[PDB]
RNA sequence: CCCCACUAUGCUUAGCCCUAAACCUCAACAGUUAAAUCAACAAAACUGCUCGCCAGAACACUACGAGCCACAGCUUAAAACUCAAA
RNA sequence: ACCACGAUCAAAAGGGACAAGCAUCAAGCACGCAGCAAUGCAGCUCAAAACGCUUAGCCUAGCCACACCCCCACGGGAAACAGCAGU
């Protein structure tokens, strides 16, 4: 892009990092509902 | 438009053109020529009427006059050819290029800019700041917001008299 | 080049057109309901204006038009 | 000079020039036609620039 | 003293401008003389052809 | 000489004259882009008191800060029309000009 | 797919619709052929300037919102889950 | 100490400056100006991002905000550790 275009866009807006199954936490407490096996 | 009897721009200054047979005058007049020959006469009239030097064709004044004659020709063409999209484009582009000339003439020579507008009958208009679709929801809300403003103004004046009247009674 | 990317889009578009054809009567009932809610949301937007300006009713002679109907 | 307004104008007059507006209300016209950019910088430094002594003290 | 020195530098540049403009008028007149001669021949030729 | 207005002297272009005795002036300043380290124009609007309604849209004007603002948005007054739109006078020669061309030669008055 | 018949339609007028592999998939303007010529292929390699656009795949010419003479439409256009590719 | 037409310190007020994401938030809906007043004019902001939504204490010798809630705290809900230790 041109300098005018880079100035007009500004710095690249980095998308906020997604949160995995733990929702950004190291561990979670849980209560077992059922047990089974997966292929 | 110039009269049909008007001589062509090329034959108007030849010596002895006023003493030739009437038939020769018809053959050298606008009546026997295409419309482009009538437009050259219109351009010449506007030049002498407006520009200080009618022989300078490269000045910003002459170009506005030359382009203004083309614009009137397109408007007359489109009056008879309303589905001619090619010439409708040429008209809109030519109007946009004359505004760009008038803008640059206004910025450099205002006294000449005024004579060009009077001479050609052009009403210079400043562009709108924002070009955005006035859709139904916008055109309805803007109308309501103007009505609401008008009503609030009336109520505020009826709150000036009642307060004024009560104040007088105390005296 | 191969047309493998076009082919993916070809099938996506084919299946979408067929889905719309299979459900065109349900989609028409949904569209009607959305336009009704859209009209109500518009009327509320205008009513908020005159109410926040101190008026108790709409400006004299004002009738909110139906700007989303086919008519 | 971050707090000094600098505004540029193209092709408005037949010759190039600088004009300074001072807080007192005085205006300083500097004709720069025929002068090199290095001469322009040296000219305005002399008439309106702080000397090296004033800067050392600061 | 610097404001007066700046006004004096401008007056000096003005005299150089006036001298430069005088040399440009003499050259403009020479060219403008030839173009009128040439333009007059083209008119007389064009006028004769039309006549 | 003291004033409560921040911008004491500013040059700008008149962009509006629809208010009574008030000219709307666009003032541009150079601002450094920290990443690109390039200067870009940043424009701001100022209302300026124009008692004689002599300002025309497009002319360059000099604004002077008032001692105290006279209105919510009017903090300056018209001090001088620097470049009248289409009627510029060359400051170097004092002669009228149309763009980069003189309308009256400097050699006329010697 | 092949043969026959025939309609909408291809035509005109008056209004809509606004979509194409609308691709010469190669933006406008100015300039260069020397240096390093240069991933491959294609239509040799580049400079200046400007606008537009792009940032893994798929989801997705999709959903929702909005606009529109469009009502099985068009334009604008995401996210979640999934993969280590594409 | 007092007076300091002073210095220091620092409110209120006036001017300027000052986070992030979303434009599928694109229009805001009174947001301006003049006048001693009466009143007059119809303007003001915005794709150079107004208005709106969402997120977040910040620019850390420290600063800002809050002090159970109703932004506030006459009043009301109600009966308060976001002081230390502690539950
Ligand atoms: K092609
Ligand atoms: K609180
Ligand atoms: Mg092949
Ligand atoms: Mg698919
Ligand atoms: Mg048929
Ligand atoms: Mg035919
Ligand atoms: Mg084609
Ligand atoms: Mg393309
Ligand atoms: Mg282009
Ligand atoms: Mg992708
Ligand atoms: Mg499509
Ligand atoms: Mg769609
Ligand atoms: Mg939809
Ligand atoms: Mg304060
Ligand atoms: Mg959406
Ligand atoms: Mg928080
Ligand atoms: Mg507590
Ligand atoms: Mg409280
Ligand atoms: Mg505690």
């Amino acid at each position: 892009a041109t300098l005018n275009q880079m100035h007009r866009l500004g710095p690249p807006k980095r998308p906020p990092r997604k949160l995995g199954p733990t929702e950004g936490r190291p561990q979670l407490k849980g209560v077992v509902l059922c047990t089974f096996t997966r292929k | 438009d110039p009269p049909p009897s008007t001589l062509l721009k090329d034959y108007q200054n030849v010596p002895g053109i006023e003493k030739v047979d009437d038939v020769v005058k018809r053959l050298l007049s606008l009546e026997m020529a295409n419309k482009k020959e009538m437009l050259k006469i219109k351009q010449e009239q506007f030049m002498k009427k407006i520009v200080a030097n009618p022989e300078d064709t490269r000045s910003l004044e002459a170009r506005i006059i030359a382009l203004s004659v083309k614009i009137r020709s397109y408007e007359e063409h489109l009056e008879k050819h309303r589905k001619d999209k090619a010439h409708k484009r040429y008209l809109l582009m030519s109007i946009d290029q004359r505004k760009k000339m008038l803008k640059n003439l206004r910025n450099t020579n205002y006294d000449v800019f005024e004579k060009i507008c009077w001479g050609l009958g052009i009403e210079y208009t400043f562009p709108p700041l924002y070009y955005r679709r006035a859709h139904r929801r916008f055109v309805t809300k803007k109308a309501l917001c103007i009505r609401v403003f008008q009503e609030t103004q009336k109520l505020k004046k009826r709150r000036r008299a009642l307060k004024a009247a009560a104040a007088a009674q105390k005296q | 080049k191969n047309v493998l990317k076009i082919r993916r889009r070809k099938m996506n578009h084919h299946k979408y057109r067929k889905l719309v054809k299979k459900t065109r009567f349900l989609r028409r009932k949904v569209q009607e309901g959305r336009l009704r809610r859209k009209q109500i949301k518009f009327e509320k937007d205008l009513r908020r204006i005159w109410l926040k300006a101190g008026l108790k009713e709409a400006p004299e002679g004002w009738q909110t038009p139906k700007i989303y109907l086919r008519g | 000079n971050p707090w000094v307004q600098i505004m540029m104008f193209k092709n408005m007059t037949p010759s190039p020039f600088l004009r300074f507006y001072l807080d007192s209300g005085e205006q300083v016209l500097v004709d720069v036609e025929t002068k090199s950019n290095k001469e322009i910088m040296e000219h305005i430094r002399k008439i309106l620039g702080k000397n090296e002594e004033t800067l050392r003290e600061e | 003293e610097l404001m007066a020195w700046n006004q004096a530098e401008n007056r000096r540049l003005h005299e150089l401008r006036i001298a430069r403009l005088r040399q440009e008028e003499r050259e403009q007149e020479q060219r403008q003389a030839l173009e009128q001669a040439r333009k007059a021949e083209e008119v007389q030729a064009w006028a004769q052809r039309k006549e | 000489v003291r004033s409560s207005v921040h911008a004491r002297w500013i040059v700008g272009k008149v962009i509006g004259t629809k208010m009574q005795k008030t000219a709307k002036v666009r003032v541009t300043r150079l601002v450094l882009d920290p990443y690109l380290l390039k200067y870009f124009n940043k424009r701001k609007t100022y209302f300026a008191h124009d008692a004689l309604q002599q300002c025309t849209v497009g002319d360059i004007v000099l604004l002077r800060a008032l001692p105290v603002p006279r209105a919510k948005h009017v903090k300056h007054e018209l001090a001088e029309i620097v470049f009248k739109v289409g009627k510029v006078i060359d400051p170097v020669t004092g002669k009228p000009c149309a763009g980069t061309t003189y309308l009256e030669s400097p050699l006329s008055s010697e």
